[PDB]
């Protein structure tokens, strides 16, 4: 009736051949007549949850109910831009005779990220070049490539006929100030990876510099950034308008994920049902076969997020999650008492 | 200090300004315009002789 | 690379820009599989070389 | 000329699998296998380590040493 | 060391000379499903005009190359022809067809139409804003006529 | 004293390239400060320049007398020379990626609820519009849901506040007019607007582009000065690339993909016209051929050979635009008329046609016959310049 | 390049800019961008009054 | 001049035994110049001959077949791919960019010395490579990135 | 010297109020937007960037009745913290029920 | 003649003047400058003469 | 007949393609002239119609 | 019955362009003269 | 009580030339006791009708039926004794056309109101004496119930 599709256009969001359609979210006071959809915060602190699917280092799956596309969005944007990490922005060099550029050089260590704990520090003022205990931080690095003195004749490998010829970032060695050394266990500061390649080196060659590490956020700079992928996707709810039988029911575990449609026999005959609508990607092959696009009906939950963070080792995303939030309860509270010094 | 012409055109109108199909205006839609930008209810229609 | 290996393998006309002819500027059906149709300088050089 | 740290679209540290990548390439795995066992799911990092060029090494075979 | 900014001109191996209009930042780059964001945006009605189905052709094959780490042709009269690479991404699991279901990152709603996202090979050329930008002060003038 | 002060806001400059055609490429303007290092500036004004932003230079005059900046400012404002002085065609108007923005906003089934109309009319307040009041129309359905048609929205463009004296009215037909409609078009092709108000049709170049008059922006210079159409186009151009972002518009490689059925016809079609010229070749070369009148016998064969090619050609395009459905970005480009045309469409989809040089068939470079390929004194269609596959399923060499 | 072509019909003039163009939809028509570096150099004689 | 396979009672001269021999080396083009299989053609004398360009193609009046196709294309057109789907005037003005992309010059880029060079930072080969750029070798020295 | 207020026109009137922000992007803007839209007494709510260059934005609000259209915003702005609280509370307790439970 | 004359393609279309079956087109490449191509339209069957682009 | 080895040794990439002299350090590339066959009747119309 | 047609036909260039092709002219005209 | 008009409509066809759209179709309809012919256009996606379908639609000038002319401005917001209340479909528009009928060139009687629903038609065509109270360029309601 007319109530399902208000329903639908609501609360779905249906996916069709050529385009998608109720995309807008419209839950809103005045748009539905039959509805009180004004705010309340019991409603919305009842209907809300969050459960984690999965959660190892570096990655972290979860799917919140009853929040909005807006906060969202706005939770994804301050992950990937509006969290403070540290990073290197200024790079001392003394002689440095490698065939990398210097600036290159240099863009490649600040993209190399930093273990130390962001929280621990502060932005940096303006000017001040120097830098002071409490928003700085000081790698030096200094690799000196030579000949082997015994190998082997041929020594075709480089590996055999140089030493550190590769510039891996666990050459470089955290340099404390004043009382960092004290405060930050050993272990603790050090790169993310410990394998990354930084540059290749020759006989003669030396890289000696020192970088500066200091406190930015994702939107100044992407090496700034903590995570790798943060994103979110509504979760899919895929409904069989009619029982779908027979061989035709295979076609439908060949046209969706292989992980969502599961088959089975009732009496002996085939017949596919719905088993993970999650693992679906929707890559909407469905629609190729011609008899069984009147028998599916793709569809997308407007209050169903589900967020995958993979974060690049320097905080557990959880953490980045936490940060995250505060970060925008930081913001509302800026707002709120400039708002309070206007009146 | 040779004339050229006596009129430009014929008529003298600026080609940039001509609204029509090398006509100064189109009496149609003007009058659709003034009809609809001033729509008076309470006067009566007029007829052909009025 | 592509620059010096395309400029080590071009051919000049004789006219070189003496009358905008149109005639040789054109392409011609004697052009294939011996000349590239396509590649051609874009400008007043277009025919020519 | 060199393998990049960060991947172009999406960021994630790369680099420093390009070694590990060249091991893939050293055994019996091939290129579809190999990016699988490096975790790259998304097609970015794939097309950064695979249409990727090792140039340094001609390079530092005109280096001065 | 240049960095690529507003003015900088770009090819895309098809004719399609491009100009960088805007940067904008990653928050503000819709995503995939994956979380993917395309890093260059290229306007669709300078399709239609120039007739570059090849350009397209040339994005599915290099999608599909990316998903099952292999080089297809692009070779004159032949190469990998679309029913592979379809073939490739029905296998792969994305769309047959390039288009997929994307979310506006500035809205956080997803689009009405899908969105075609594709590895194409970008070559930057040499015009570049910051060789061709000149202002002119009085300054010097010709000895015979005293003009600029 | 004399002060030689920065380049400011507010000065009036000269913006001129190094082609000059008509007088519009050159005109002056309101110089503003931006950080970045290009000469940016509205899309609006392209038209007149006919720069594509494909690296091509722009020069930039500055005066250095009050009079010469007023009579830049007066003669060559750009509010003052919104037509070309040649037939007075507007030619600052609506431009590729606003007409199909307008077009798909102003589509029937465009439907808004509050919170996204709202949004899309507050992405013009912006600078002067700051000041002014939103004037949000009623909704047209409200009992089952509130929603906003696209219509309304384009409106408000041209009335934003209540204040506003602007009273737009037109009535004309569009580009896909059916010629029975007269506002009952079955494709909404008839354009009407009563009180800066757009009751039915749809917008496009016809309407929106600078083609040719009964635009509305010329509409609204012609009646109510350059102000109120400078502003109307500043909120058009700030609203459209909001809405066509947050709806999404793509072209793939399905959207330029041929259908069973046109297929098929293609494949009769080439049969029929190939048999066609088969009987017009043995009928000419063996027996006599019914001879055009006012050319010769060969010519005659020529002219009905092209015919056919471009009948077949034509019937094609036909068949692929009938069987292509709505929401294809070539085709809505197509209708809209920002970019491309049916002609284009069928070329890439359906069928290329006839090779033409200098209006007519390929001549035969080598000696009686174009390419060795072919046999001698063959005017087969292939032979001389046909091209039976699309650019889609590739070409011969 | 002679006297009445070169330097008498058409002639160079300074207080000019010659720079590539980008599109900005955000910008009035009747106005235009112009960077700072290039507004650093061009300059304006204004004088001084009340 | 350029080089045909010889057709001969529509049938070529040059069969699968005869190219597997030239992949392993038995055999070279030379060797197919002096056994009759395949021969130089000038214009002139191309004139008078008839071509086929596939077998497909192939008719009773048929002198010489077609080695390639793509060989039509020079050096900078090979580097378009699928260049038979697009427009001619945009095929030209990618010959012209391509002739102006910035990108690796060779090994010995860094000891040279020009008035004028550039350089990309990260080049990366193309994913759509056509069988003309592995035979210049294009993918060892490449101009742009995949994005 | 981030937020500042703008009224409609010369009359100062209290109805349409301009809050222009600073050192803000879509996020914030967007957040706020979705939180003060579900206002019941909200006639008008839209925010806009100036240009991309600078770090600036627009809220119009426009009330229905005689509301000064400054309230409305210090509502949402306490909703919008009453929802960040509520969400960090439940994704803390979710992590450390996850947490436990994987031992 | 009318018969010689109608040596062309298109007939049933909708023209931009009167909307009318019968038509006349002519299909121009000759332009570099304007990338797309260009339309020259006659729609004449009771001697209308239309002429534009 | 080198081998990369050795042009590694002489600061040569192996592969350039080549084919240009060197003079004064500068690079110079002999283009491939194009001409008309000589010793040949070319029977043409004149400037005239003949 | 279509006819059969040689699949490695393009390995015949590549053999051609070891002795000839693209820099070949140039040296062998220099190396004549 | 502004009900300019009001009767009972039955389809008679869908949409004459095809599917023209997805959300919108042109619904043609007769009245069952006038000679009052419609062609609408609505949104069907909200309200969906059929062929074998009737509806009683209402002609109003206001929404409230107390008399209240007061239509300055609608709040969705509002909760009062309405109209609309007794309506199933309403829909806000402005009768912007009058136009007699061209058939009948002598002793013409009937005459046709073209209404802007927001782009959505509205032709009601009948005898001038039921269109009595119909002018142009005034803002109207239209109210639908579907019946048994
Ligand atoms: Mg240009
Ligand atoms: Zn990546
Ligand atoms: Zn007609």
């Amino acid at each position: 009736a007319a109530s399902q599709a208000v329903e639908e256009m609501r609360s779905r969001v249906v996916l069709g051949e050529f385009g998608v359609r109720n995309v807008h979210t419209t839950d809103f006071p005045g748009n539905y007549s039959g509805y009180d959809d004004a705010w309340d915060q019991d409603r919305f602190e009842k209907n809300f949850r969050v459960d984690v699917v999965h959660m190892d280092e570096n990655s972290l799956e979860f799917d919140m109910v009853g929040i909005d596309a807006a906060i969202a969005n706005a939770f994804r944007r301050i992950l990937l831009a509006e969290v403070p990490t540290m990073a290197v922005e200024k790079v001392l060099v003394y002689n440095n005779t490698s065939i990398v550029q210097d600036e290159i050089l240099a863009h490649r260590l600040g993209l190399i990220p930093i273990h130390a704990d962001p929280r621990l520090f502060e932005y940096r003022n303006q000017g001040d070049e120097e830098g002071t205990e409490i928003d700085t931080l000081q790698f030096r690095l200094q690799v000196r490539c030579t000949r082997n003195p015994h190998a082997a004749k041929d020594s075709s490998d480089p590996n055999e006929l140089y030493v550190n010829h590769k510039v891996y970032t666990r050459h470089m060695t955290w340099i404390p100030l004043g009382n960092q050394a004290d405060l930050f266990p050993e272990g603790t500061i050090r790169p993310v990876h410990d394998d990354i390649l930084i540059a290749q080196l020759r006989p003669g060659q030396e890289i000696d510099l020192l970088m500066h590490c200091v406190k930015g956020i994702g939107k100044d700079h992407a090496k700034f950034s903590p995570v790798a992928t943060a994103s979110y996707r509504l979760l899919p709810d895929i409904t069989l308008l009619e029982p779908v039988e027979g061989e035709a029911a295979e076609e439908l575990s060949r046209c969706f994920s292989p992980g969502v449609i599961e088959v089975q026999e009732v009496q002996g005959k085939k017949v596919a049902r719905v088993a993970n609508p999650r693992l679906d990607t929707f890559s909407r092959e469905i629609f190729r076969n011609e008899k069984l696009k009147k028998v599916v009906r793709l569809a997308r939950v407007r209050d169903h997020y589900i967020f995958s963070v993979e974060s690049t080792g320097v905080l557990p995303p959880d953490v980045l999650v936490s940060e995250a939030i505060k970060v925008l309860m930081g913001k509302c509270r800026r707002f709120l008492d400039e708002l309070d010094a206007v009146q | 200090g040779d004339i050229i012409q006596f009129i430009y055109g014929g008529d003298g109108l600026d080609p940039a300004a001509m609204e029509g199909k090398d006509e100064p205006l189109e009496f149609k839609r003007v009058l659709d315009n003034i009809k609809a930008v001033f729509p008076c209810p309470s006067e009566p229609a007029l007829s052909k002789n009025e | 690379y592509i620059s010096a290996l395309g400029m080590m393998t071009r051919i000049s006309s004789q006219f070189e820009k003496t009358r905008k002819v149109s005639g040789p500027r054109s392409l011609q059906p004697s052009q294939w599989g011996m000349l590239c149709p396509s590649d051609t300088p874009e400008g007043e050089a277009c025919g020519l070389v | 000329m060199i393998i990049p740290v960060r991947c172009f679209t999406c960021g994630k540290i790369v680099g420093n699998k390009w070694e590990a990548y060249l091991g893939l390439l050293q055994a019996e795995y091939t290129e579809g296998d190999a990016l699988d066992a490096l975790g790259l799911k998304r097609y970015c990092c794939r097309r950064m380590l695979l249409a990727h060029v090792d140039l340094i090494e001609k390079l530092l075979n005109y280096a001065p040493l | 060391t240049r960095r690529p900014e507003i003015g900088d001109k770009f090819s895309s191996r098809h004719g399609q000379k491009g100009v960088c209009g805007l940067i904008v930042p990653q928050e503000d780059m819709p995503f995939c499903d994956s979380g993917i964001c395309p890093d260059i945006i290229m306007n669709p009605h300078g399709f239609p005009s120039r007739m570059t189905v090849g350009k397209l052709i040339e994005l599915l094959a290099g999608k599909a190359g990316v998903l099952d780490g292999r080089f297809h042709y692009g070779t004159a009269f032949g190469g990998s022809k679309v029913k592979d690479v379809c073939e490739d991404l029905v296998r792969h699991g994305y769309n047959y067809l390039g288009k997929d279901y994307v979310t506006s990152g500035i809205t956080g709603e997803p689009l009405e139409a899908y969105i075609y996202f594709g590895p194409v090979y970008y070559q930057k050329l040499k015009h570049m804003v910051l060789d061709k930008m000149h202002a002119r002060a009085r300054g010097p003038r010709a000895v015979l006529t005293r003009q600029p | 004293d004399i002060v030689e002060r920065h380049l400011i806001d507010g000065d009036v400059v000269l913006f001129n390239r190094q082609p000059s055609l008509h007088k519009l490429s050159i005109m002056a303007h309101l110089a503003r400060v931006k950080p970045h290092r290009t000469f940016r500036f509205n899309e609006c004004v392209c038209t007149p320049y006919n720069a594509d932003f494909d690296g091509d230079e722009m020069n930039l005059h500055l005066p250095q007398t009050e009079e010469a900046k007023a009579e830049a400012l007066v003669l060559m404002g750009t509010k003052a020379n919104l037509v070309t002085p040649r037939n007075g065609e507007p030619l600052i108007a609506a431009i590729q990626d606003f007409l199909t923005g307008a077009y798909l906003l102003t589509l029937k089934d465009t439907f808004f609820d509050r919170a996204k109309a709202c949004q899309i009319i507050a992405s013009i307040l912006v600078g002067k519009d700051e000041k002014i009041k939103v004037r949000l129309p009623p909704p047209t359905i409200l009992k089952p849901v509130t929603l906003w048609t696209g219509k309304q929205i384009f409106s408000v463009i041209l009335r934003p506040s209540d204040d506003n004296p602007v009273r737009a009215n037109l009535r004309t037909k569009g580009k896909q007019y059916c010629g029975k409609g007269e506002d009952l078009c079955a494709n909404d092709s008839y354009v009407t607007i009563q009180n800066s108000e757009l009751m039915s049709g749809s917008m496009d170049k016809g309407t929106l582009g600078s083609g040719s008059k009964n635009n509305i922006f010329y509409i609204l210079l012609r009646d109510w000065g350059q102000n109120e159409a400078a502003d109307a186009m500043s909120r058009l151009a700030r609203l459209a690339p909001v809405y066509l972002s947050n709806r999404g518009f793509s072209i793939g490689i399905g959207d330029v993909t041929p259908g069973q059925g046109l297929l098929k016809a293609k494949y009769e079609l080439l049969n029929a016209g190939y048999k066609k010229c088969d009987e017009y070749i043995e009928a000419l070369n063996t027996g006599k051929l019914q001879q055009q009148p006012g050319c010769t016998a060969e010519e005659t064969l020529e002219a009905l050979i092209l015919k056919e090619l471009s009948v077949i050609r034509d019937h094609a395009g036909s068949a692929c635009l009938r069987e292509l459905d709505k929401s294809n970005s070539p085709l809505t480009m197509a209708l809209c008329g920002s970019k491309g045309s049916f002609i284009n469409i069928s070329q890439m989809i359906a069928c290329v046609g006839q090779q033409a040089i200098s209006g007519s068939r390929v001549p035969d470079g080598f000696e009686n016959r174009s390419l060795p390929h072919f046999e001698k004194h063959s005017k087969l269609p292939a032979a001389k310049g046909f091209v039976a596959n699309s650019f889609y399923s590739g070409l011969t060499p | 390049q002679g006297r009445f072509r070169g330097n008498l019909s058409g002639k160079r003039v300074d207080f000019s800019g010659r720079t590539v163009i980008s599109p900005d939809p955000n910008l009035r028509i009747d106005e235009v961008a112009v960077p700072v570096h290039v507004a650093k150099i061009l300059t304006f004689p204004e004088k001084v009054n009340k | 001049c350029r080089p045909y396979i010889i057709v001969k009672k529509q049938k070529p001269a040059v069969t699968n035994k005869h190219m597997e021999e030239l992949a392993q080396g038995y055999r070279n083009f030379e060797d197919f110049l002096h056994e009759s299989l395949v021969e130089y053609l000038d214009v002139n004398e191309e004139n008078d001959c008839n071509i086929a360009l596939y077998e497909h193609t192939i008719n009773k009046d048929t002198t010489h077949l077609e080695i390639e196709p793509f060989t039509l294309l020079g050096v900078c057109a090979g580097l378009i791919p699928y260049p038979h789907h697009n427009q001619s005037p945009r095929n030209t003005y990618q010959c012209a960019m391509g002739k102006q992309a910035m990108g690796t010059i060779g090994y010995n880029q860094r000891n040279r010395i020009d008035t004028l060079m550039y350089l990309l930072a990260y080049p990366q080969k193309p994913m759509v490579k056509t069988k003309t750029i592995e035979l210049i070798e294009f993918e060892k020295l490449p101009a742009g990135q995949n994005a | 010297k981030t937020a500042l207020e703008m009224v409609q026109a010369a009359g100062t009137d209290r109805h349409c109020v301009t809050f222009v922000l600073h050192e803000e992007d879509h996020t914030l803007g967007n957040s706020l937007r979705y939180m003060i839209m579900k206002n019941p007494e909200v006639e008008f709510c839209g925010y806009t960037t100036t240009h991309p260059s600078e770090s600036k934005i627009n809220l119009r609000i426009q009330t229905r009745g005689t509301l000064p259209a400054v309230e409305p915003f210090q509502r949402g702005l306490n909703e919008l913290m009453n929802v960040c609280q509520h969400v960090l509370d439940k994704f803390e307790a979710s992590i450390k029920d996850y947490k436990d439970q994987k031992a | 003649g009318a018969a010689a004359w109608e040596n062309v393609d298109s007939t049933a279309e909708s023209c931009p003047k009167c909307e009318h079956p019968r038509a006349y087109f002519m299909q121009l490449q000759t332009r570099s400058a304007d990338e797309p191509m260009t339309t020259f339209y006659k729609c004449c069957n009771a001697q209308c003469g239309h002429r534009w682009r | 007949g080198k081998t990369p080895a050795e042009f590694a040794k002489l600061n040569e990439c192996p592969l350039d393609p080549g084919g240009y002299f060197i003079v004064k350090g500068v690079e110079k590339v002999i283009l491939i002239q194009e001409q008309l066959s000589k010793n040949r009747i070319i029977v043409e119309a004149d400037r005239k119609g003949a | 019955a279509p006819i059969p047609t040689v699949e490695e036909k393009w390995r015949l260039l590549p053999a051609f362009l070891k002795v000839k092709g693209l820099v070949k002219q140039h040296i062998d005209s220099f190396n004549y003269f | 009580a502004g009900i300019l008009f009001e009767d009972i409509f039955d389809v008679k066809d869908i949409d004459p030339e095809g599917k023209k759209f997805d959300r919108v179709s042109r619904l043609h309809c007769e009245s069952e006791s006038f000679k009052m012919d419609l062609i609408l256009d609505v949104n069907i996606q909200i309200y969906p009708v059929d062929l074998g379908d009737k509806f009683r639609l209402v002609i109003a000038s206001t929404l409230y039926e107390d008399g209240t002319l007061d239509d300055g401005e609608y709040n969705p917001t509002d909760d009062r004794p309405s109209r609309a209340d007794q309506f199933e479909y309403v829909m806000y528009g402005k009768v912007y056309r009058i136009e007699g009928d061209e058939t009948s060139t002598e002793a013409a009687t009937r005459l046709s109101a073209y209404v802007s629903y927001g782009g959505l038609l509205m032709r009601l065509q009948g005898d001038a004496n039921n269109l009595h109270g119909f002018e142009v360029d005034s803002r109207v309601y239209l109210l639908m119930k579907k019946l048994a």
